[PDB]
């Protein structure tokens, strides 16, 4: 079992819990 | 005028924050500041212009670590958090978060036996380049490309045998979410209205791309994501087997589809164990 | 448009598009509500995918506006997604759309939001944290004698009815500002009145933690005096000013907020 | 004399 953990990030979203598609 | 500046030293980021940061006139309260997922305190402040100072060894407080072929970049941020009003039902102030970078330039074995270099990288939608961990909105797409270095060894097939999202780089924290699980399941894309999906074909054994539909956590207000992934590698010819392979689940034809392999390798993800006798 | 709204003689009639974000996207219907009472939808247009709904102009915790030549009733549709299949997670997010009825009108008391320089009425919308609430209570000059206007209490709420929970006190105890005393806030009445049956007053914007929707309703008791009256613990607009730690009234002497700070001001 | 006068819905955006 060679393996390994790798982490991504921080991915930052927007601000707006209102946000939608025009 | 620089209202978060860094200092990339040889084996620590020191990090001075105005406390002006807003420029609503208000200053923030040093102690809303801290730095990291691990929320480490100030090192020090300084009156004199009302900066705050965070001092960190580069791979403290949570920060991450990417590796490229010819670059290190570490990641972390500065949170703030404004303390709750007096009275905790209402909220007058949302907490920020500001994303700090640090760029540093950086016969055959077989590991079945010299260390294999795992990465994971976002990439444009194209995946001709890498693109910023900034500007996602729901609806938006990750294109995540993992992958394992190249460089004199026997050929590999990369598999990613589960990612796991949360708010922090520790995937066992709450709240967090499966994204790929049951070695290699890419479960995300069996609910709702998701599309997330393996990339087929691989454009090298050794790479494996997948798209994730962006999400958030409920109750986050920080509005950010860490997805942490266990990667592993077998001998490139070998046969993928419910233990080893990328699987996903293809809604418009309602079935599991491999990567590579036979279609009945996908079979246990539909159960929810992929696990051995 | 996705939302048609008819003001009706004396209802409304809401029509909503389930493909509510143009992206072809389908809402469920039951995750649509009308006001913040959230009512249920009075019907549905299955071959066009619409939610209809139909309400009293009173009904469901709608909100009045009374002007000199117009009476404006406001309202929203409500989008609450249903949880996604790992309810940590959100993969679609809230809604809130704002619904308004203008009908000719065929003491008066109101309370008036106004831009900062106080010079027009502003949108209720648009809103964020950091900014101000400017508002300015009034009442009707009728022919009858020279007044002066109070407010004896404002609460903010999640509707209408500012007795529901969550609610927060912003003027209590006949006049105090209390949301002045506290935190780093700025709210304040404002001094000198343009009129002594005008009183304007300052509130740092705020919401309510663990509500999805962010807005808020604001109820006020307003009541009048004599012009003339002297101001009195029982009737008074007092203001707290942290940088001299005092209160502060509009106008009297400035013993009469001393009640204030104790957090009492009935006369037994 | 006097009267409850509420204002609103005030809708925050971000
Ligand atoms: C190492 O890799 C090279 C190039 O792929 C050849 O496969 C070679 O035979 C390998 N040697 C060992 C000892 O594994």
């Amino acid at each position: 079992e060679v393996a390994a953990d790798v982490v991504i990030g921080p991915v930052l979203l927007s601000a707006d819990h209102h946000h939608h598609h025009h | 005028y620089t209202p978060v500046a860094v200092q990339c030293q040889e084996a620590q980021l020191v990090v001075t924050v105005h406390r002006d940061l807003f420029g609503t006139g208000r200053l923030i309260n040093a102690a809303d500041l801290t730095l990291g997922p691990a929320a480490c305190k100030h090192s020090s402040l300084n009156a004199a212009h009302n900066t705050v100072t965070f001092a960190a060894g580069l791979h403290e407080c949570g920060s991450v670590v990417q590796v490229t072929p010819d670059t290190l970049i570490y990641r972390t941020l500065i949170n703030y958090d404004p303390s709750p009003a007096s009275n905790p039902v209402i909220i007058r102030t949302n907490p920020a978060v500001i994303p700090i970078e640090c760029h540093y330039p950086r016969p055959t074995w077989s590991p079945f036996n010299e260390r294999l270099v795992f990465s994971l990288r976002l990439m444009s939608d194209d995946w001709s380049t890498e693109r910023p961990f900034t500007g996602f909105q729901l609806g938006d797409i990750l294109n995540i490309q993992a992958e394992v270095s190249t460089e004199n060894h026997v050929p590999l097939r990369l598999f990613v045998d589960s990612c796991v999202a949360a708010l922090s780089p520790d995937g066992d924290s709450s709240p967090h979410y499966a994204i790929i699980d049951f070695n290699g399941c890419l479960v995300d894309g069996r609910v709702d209205d998701t599309s997330s999906a393996f990339i087929t074909p691989r454009p090298r054994e050794d790479v494996l791309r997948f798209r994730i539909d962006v999400f958030r956590f409920a109750g986050d207000n920080r509005n950010l994501i860490y997805i942490t992934c266990h990667l592993k590698v077998t001998p490139a010819d070998q046969g993928p087997d419910p233990q080893n392979k990328a699987c996903s689940f293809n809604k418009a034809r309602n079935t599991w589809v491999p990567v590579e392999g036979s279609r009945d390798v996908c079979n246990c993800c539909e159960t929810g164990n992929c696990e051995p006798p």
